[PDB]
Parts: C-alpha cells; structure tokens; sequence
C-alpha cells in the first residue's frame, strides 16, 4: 500500500503515511469519504464536476 | 476544433469564451468565480461568456462579464515569442454566480498537475474552427487528444518547443484544436472531476496528418495561478 501503486486506492491525492499506510486527500471543494480514499462535494457546486445530466 | 464532437448543454462547465473585434477569438476556463486563464497570446475590449453552449443563440444559462485587469505570466514577453509561457489570467467585473453551467476547472498541485499529464489522454474543448481555414463553431465542439511523445513532437515542426510545452493529437491527423480554440482547456478526467492539465496554445496547420497541436503544461504554472486568483 504505497502513492505509486495505483494512487494508493486514493480517488484525487495520495501521500506516504507512516506504518506503511497512505493518506489521501482531496481539491479545494471536497471532502474525503469515510472510506478514507473518494473524495465528496462540500460545496455546491465543486470543480471540475459535470452535474448536467448527460 | 477539427474531428470533434458537439458537447452537451453543461458537459465543459468550466469553458469560457472570449470575445472581441472578433467572436470567439479564444477560449480560456474557469479558475474561480472572479478569476479565468487563458492564453497570454490571446490577451483591447475582452467580453467573457461562461454558461455558452451555441454561440449564435441567446439561451438562458449564458453570463457574460468584462475584464478588469488581465495578468500575463510575468516571464510572458511577445516581442521575444508570442507563444512562449503563453498563459494569463482574466479577472473579472462581477463573480460568475457558480451553478451547473458555470463551474470551475480543477487545479491539482505541480506534481498531480504533471501526474495527471503523464496518464496521456485529455480532453480539449472549444468554438474555434472546425476546419483548417475553416468556420467556426456554432455549438462547443469537444475532442480526447492523446499525448505525443517529446522527440516526435520535435520532429514533425521546424520551430523550437520548450519542456513547458507538450503536443497532443494523431498520427493520421483529422482531429485537432484549430484557431479560436486557443486559451481553452485541455483537462484530463481523474475518476470524474476534471483537472486542467493544459492551456491550447497554437499550430501550424490544424489536424493535417504529420503536425500536432501545441499546448502550454499548466503544471509549471499553477503555484502562480493558486496565487493570483486567491479569494481567501
Ligand atoms: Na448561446
């Protein structure tokens, strides 16, 4: 479990944490998940977001 | 854009226009609700349009805005080359009011910025031409362009492109930015928010087989950008 295998499961960011652990995180905008890997809008309307349904 | 596809309603909410003596000049993105970058080349009269879909049609999501200061990036100097460290940033009269239609493009620090490059497929959008020489746009056109490798990217033009530059497009050609797309994003899609990774910055001859779109790497610039367009 490490940043540069597969982002470190992380949705956004990834970083080395001790214990070899990872801690993730995410853009202005979002917040990170219980999960402790995706990140969730805590804003309205966050970047880089298509919310239009398609 | 040349071999793209029209976007639907909201599909680059982070797109704007730039209009002038000339509409749809250039393109540029939302950084935040005071704050757009684009291409220093670009940037006289500037009207910013975010929420745009069909240039030609008054719909109801459109916001226009005027510019009040424009920020070349300070080692921009066009009587040198007019498109070398071709970004800049547009603020503007009065916040964009941020909705479905109009929302800002990510921006990740320098390292994710050049991750994000390095997966090797974005997606640039834009009004410019849809042929070489061609019209442009009525609707937003939108194209994925792969990465290039360096030394082709090198091959394929007799002028000079920096490591702060990178090229994008195909082999066979057909699919391309073209003129008036310039300023616009490229944005590369990261488990569904969309990161700006490039600036669309020139050509020589869009989507002709052997040639490649050149882009300004957004990853050298985004200290500066977080810094300039600050709220808080
Ligand atoms: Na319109």
């Amino acid at each position: 479990v490490t940043c540069n295998i597969k982002n470190g499961r992380c949705e956004q960011f990834c970083k080395n944490s001790a214990d070899n652990k990872v801690v993730c995180s995410c853009t202005e905008g979002y917040r990170l998940a219980e999960n402790q890997k995706s990140c969730e809008p805590a804003v309205p309307f966050p970047c880089g977001r298509v919310s239009v349904s398609q | 854009v040349v071999g793209g596809e029209d976007a639907k309603p909201g599909q680059f909410p982070w797109q704007v226009v730039l209009n002038g003596k000339v509409d749809a000049f250039c393109g540029g993105s939302i950084v935040n609700e005071k704050w757009i970058v684009t291409a220093a080349h670009c940037v006289v009269k500037i009207t910013v349009v975010a929420g745009e879909h069909n240039i030609e049609e008054t719909e109801h999501t459109e916001q226009k805005r005027n510019v009040i200061r424009i920020i070349p990036h300070h080692n921009y100097n066009a009587a040198i080359n007019k498109y070398n460290h071709d970004i800049a940033l547009l603020e503007l009269d009065e916040p964009l009011v941020l909705n479905s239609y109009v929302t800002p493009i990510c921006i990740a620090d320098k390292e994710y910025t050049n991750i994000f490059l390095k997966f090797g497929s974005g997606y640039v959008s834009g009004w410019g031409r849809v042929f070489h020489k061609g019209a442009s746009a009525l609707v937003l056109q939108y194209l994925r362009v792969p990465l290039v490798d360096r030394a082709t990217c090198l091959r394929s033009t007799k002028f000079t492109i920096y490591n702060n530059m990178f090229c994008a497009g195909f082999h066979e050609g057909g699919r391309d930015s073209c003129q008036g797309d310039s300023g616009g994003p490229h944005v590369t899609e990261v488990e569904g928010t969309s990161f700006l990774t490039g600036i669309i910055s020139w050509g020589e001859e869009c989507a002709m087989k052997g040639k490649y779109g050149i882009y300004t790497k957004v990853s050298r610039y985004v200290n500066w950008i977080k810094e300039k367009t600050k709220l808080t």
